[PDB]
């Protein structure tokens, strides 16, 4: 299950994120539920002491992504990628957000 | 009406050594909200994998090095902007094929 992973935190605001990445350092991240746009999924991503968010957008065929590019079946997939990768993103996904 | 802009509006390269180039783009207007430029560069053609690098918003010239002398490149230059929810986006890139000697 999802909620396993640490990076993965759910229902959490905004306002939240910036919370939960305040003692983090570059590439520190989260992935939450957008309160914007519900099923939606957001990364929180922290760059240099700022938090940078970006939407997780669904495809017509189910795909995940943020960059256009680059495509994935799964969410744990998507992370993966970004991890080795910025493609699009300020920075990689590095170490999760601690959850609280 | 979704709609995208094209930013960075302009690329320019020029080789710096047989295997450097210099890159530089036009500096975006502040009412593009730019908060960083990713650079890509590989082999020209076919979708094939590329390098890249970021540089900050105040940056509108970067170099590319470890290049094959003669060999053509593609250059890519994306803009990613904040927008008025407060979520990252990106801005339609500007590409180029360039070689160098």
């Amino acid at each position: 299950s999802l909620e396993k992973h640490s990076w993965y935190h759910g229902p959490v605001s905004r306002n939240a994120a910036e919370y939960l990445l305040s003692s983090g350092i570059n590439g520190s991240f989260l992935v939450r539920e957008s309160e914007s746009s519900p099923g939606q999924r957001s990364i929180s991503l922290r760059y240099e002491g700022r938090v940078y968010h970006y939407r997780i957008n669904t495809a017509s065929d189910g795909k995940l992504y943020v960059s256009s590019e680059s495509r994935f079946n799964t969410l744990a997939e998507l992370v993966h990628h970004h991890s080795t990768v910025a493609d699009g993103l300020i920075t990689t996904l590095h170490y999760p957000a601690p959850k609280r | 009406g979704s709609s995208v802009s094209s930013v960075p509006t302009k690329l320019e390269v020029v080789a710096a050594t047989p295997t450097s180039l210099l890159i530089s783009w036009d500096a975006p207007m502040s009412s593009s909200s730019v908060y960083y430029y990713r650079i890509t560069y590989g082999e020209t053609g076919g979708n094939s994998p590329v390098q890249e690098f970021t540089v900050p918003y105040s940056s509108s010239t970067a170099t590319i090095s470890g290049l094959s002398p003669g060999v053509d490149y593609t250059i890519t230059v994306y803009a990613w902007g904040e927008d008025s929810a407060g979520y990252m986006f990106m801005y339609s890139p500007i590409s180029i094929n360039y070689r160098t000697c």
